[PDB]
């Protein structure tokens, strides 16, 4: 859905 | 203090969602000059991502309020002032992260995995500066983000398999950089699709300890593809 | 600064979820000596509730980790230390809120509605101190919470209709005080059921501008009833 | 479910 999460 | 004393207290701060404490402990671990284990590397990454992520979200909220109060002079001036205060906090956070990367993290990175990780982090936090920058200072900020992403990308493709989560996560953020910062929806789509297709083409290289991480990033690559294809 | 300049910036901080900024602006509004409007009263309430609520949640997390590391000496000592640090932050926050209540808010409260509101707030933040206190100091803390709740309860029943959201919300927190602090599951259940039944018995007194607020608190009163009846 | 929220 976007950039890399944690 | 003791490094292990600083690390597990950062793990406690993460459970307590006190990311200012978590970033402070992992910063002192970095400032001791020693290379970070992959656990400490992720604790430092998660901590500052939450610290800078709160300002980015607050910046987006106040920025949007600033544009919807266009014909409200007094309300827009307050929104503009508050956005500038959040911006100053956001630039100080990234400048500290970038300071830690150039003095301790990237110079002492002995392994290709850690160097790709830290160079992606340098590109990420320059991208966060590019989100709130303008003019020629922004152009220099953007070029720094592209240089860090590109060097990390070249090392990752030479030293990592296409299913490596760090290489996949790097291609995910690099494509986001192309779409959101350079407004190239297809230098991002091509990069994202190439990373996804090359990971599916060599799914034999995926490890049991990292396959749920890699499969998740492959899902995110495909979501950005679907969204950018719209 | 200007009070209206401080208020709308607190509304911006709320949208940006920067509750430290939101509490700082509403604190200076209180420190100007003037009575708070019901809007400023709620902005001050929401701000400090989020500021103290983050410490309460972090305290519960670290406290629980402390008890599950019972046979882990080194891990439990760190959890105990971190819980004591969060406790000190939590006591300073409540002591500031209670300081603002006794110097500006309750003394200058001209209206019964505001006095019930501030006396409930005094009981709430003494209850938050009672959650992290022990011994005789806790007993004095608990009695302060009960005294504030009781006086607010007597004023609310004499001056407000049973469907008033402030009176309903006061009965909700007072019952929580009986269940969680005094461990009386039925001095709470009776109080909660009486408030619910008297609000249903006089549903004609409910206003269009406040009926979704009152109906929601009636749902919460009934949830505590169902949960405590288990 | 508990005390009064915002």
């Amino acid at each position: 859905g976007g950039s890399l999460p944690n | 203090m003791d490094k292990n004393e600083l690390v597990q207290k950062a793990k406690l701060a993460e459970q307590a969602e006190r990311y200012d404490d978590m970033a402070a402990c992992m910063k002192s671990v970095t400032e001791q000059g020693a290379e970070l284990s992959n656990e400490e590397r992720n604790l430092l990454s998660v901590a500052y991502k939450n610290v800078v992520g709160a300002r980015r979200s607050s910046w987006r909220v106040v920025s949007s309020i600033e544009q919807k109060t266009e014909g409200a002079e007094k309300k827009q001036q307050m929104a503009r002032e508050y956005r500038e205060k959040i911006e100053t906090e956001l630039r100080d956070i990234c400048n500290d992260v970038l300071s830690l990367l150039e003095k301790f993290l990237i110079p002492n990175a002995s392994q290709a995995e850690s160097k790709v990780f830290y160079l992606k982090m340098k590109g990420d936090y320059y991208r966060y500066l590019a989100e709130v920058a303008a003019g020629d200072d922004k152009k220099g900020i953007v070029d720094q983000s592209q240089q860090a992403y590109q060097e990390a990308f070249e090392i990752s493709k030479k030293e990592m398999q296409p299913t490596h989560p760090i290489r996949l996560g790097l291609a995910l953020n690099f494509s986001v950089f192309y779409y959101e910062i350079l407004n190239s929806p297809e230098k991002a789509c091509s990069l994202a699709k190439t990373a996804f297709d090359e990971a599916i083409a060599e799914l034999d290289t995926l490890s049991e300890e990292s396959y749920k991480d890699s499969t998740l990033i492959m899902q995110l690559l495909r979501d950005n593809l679907t969204l950018w294809t719209s």
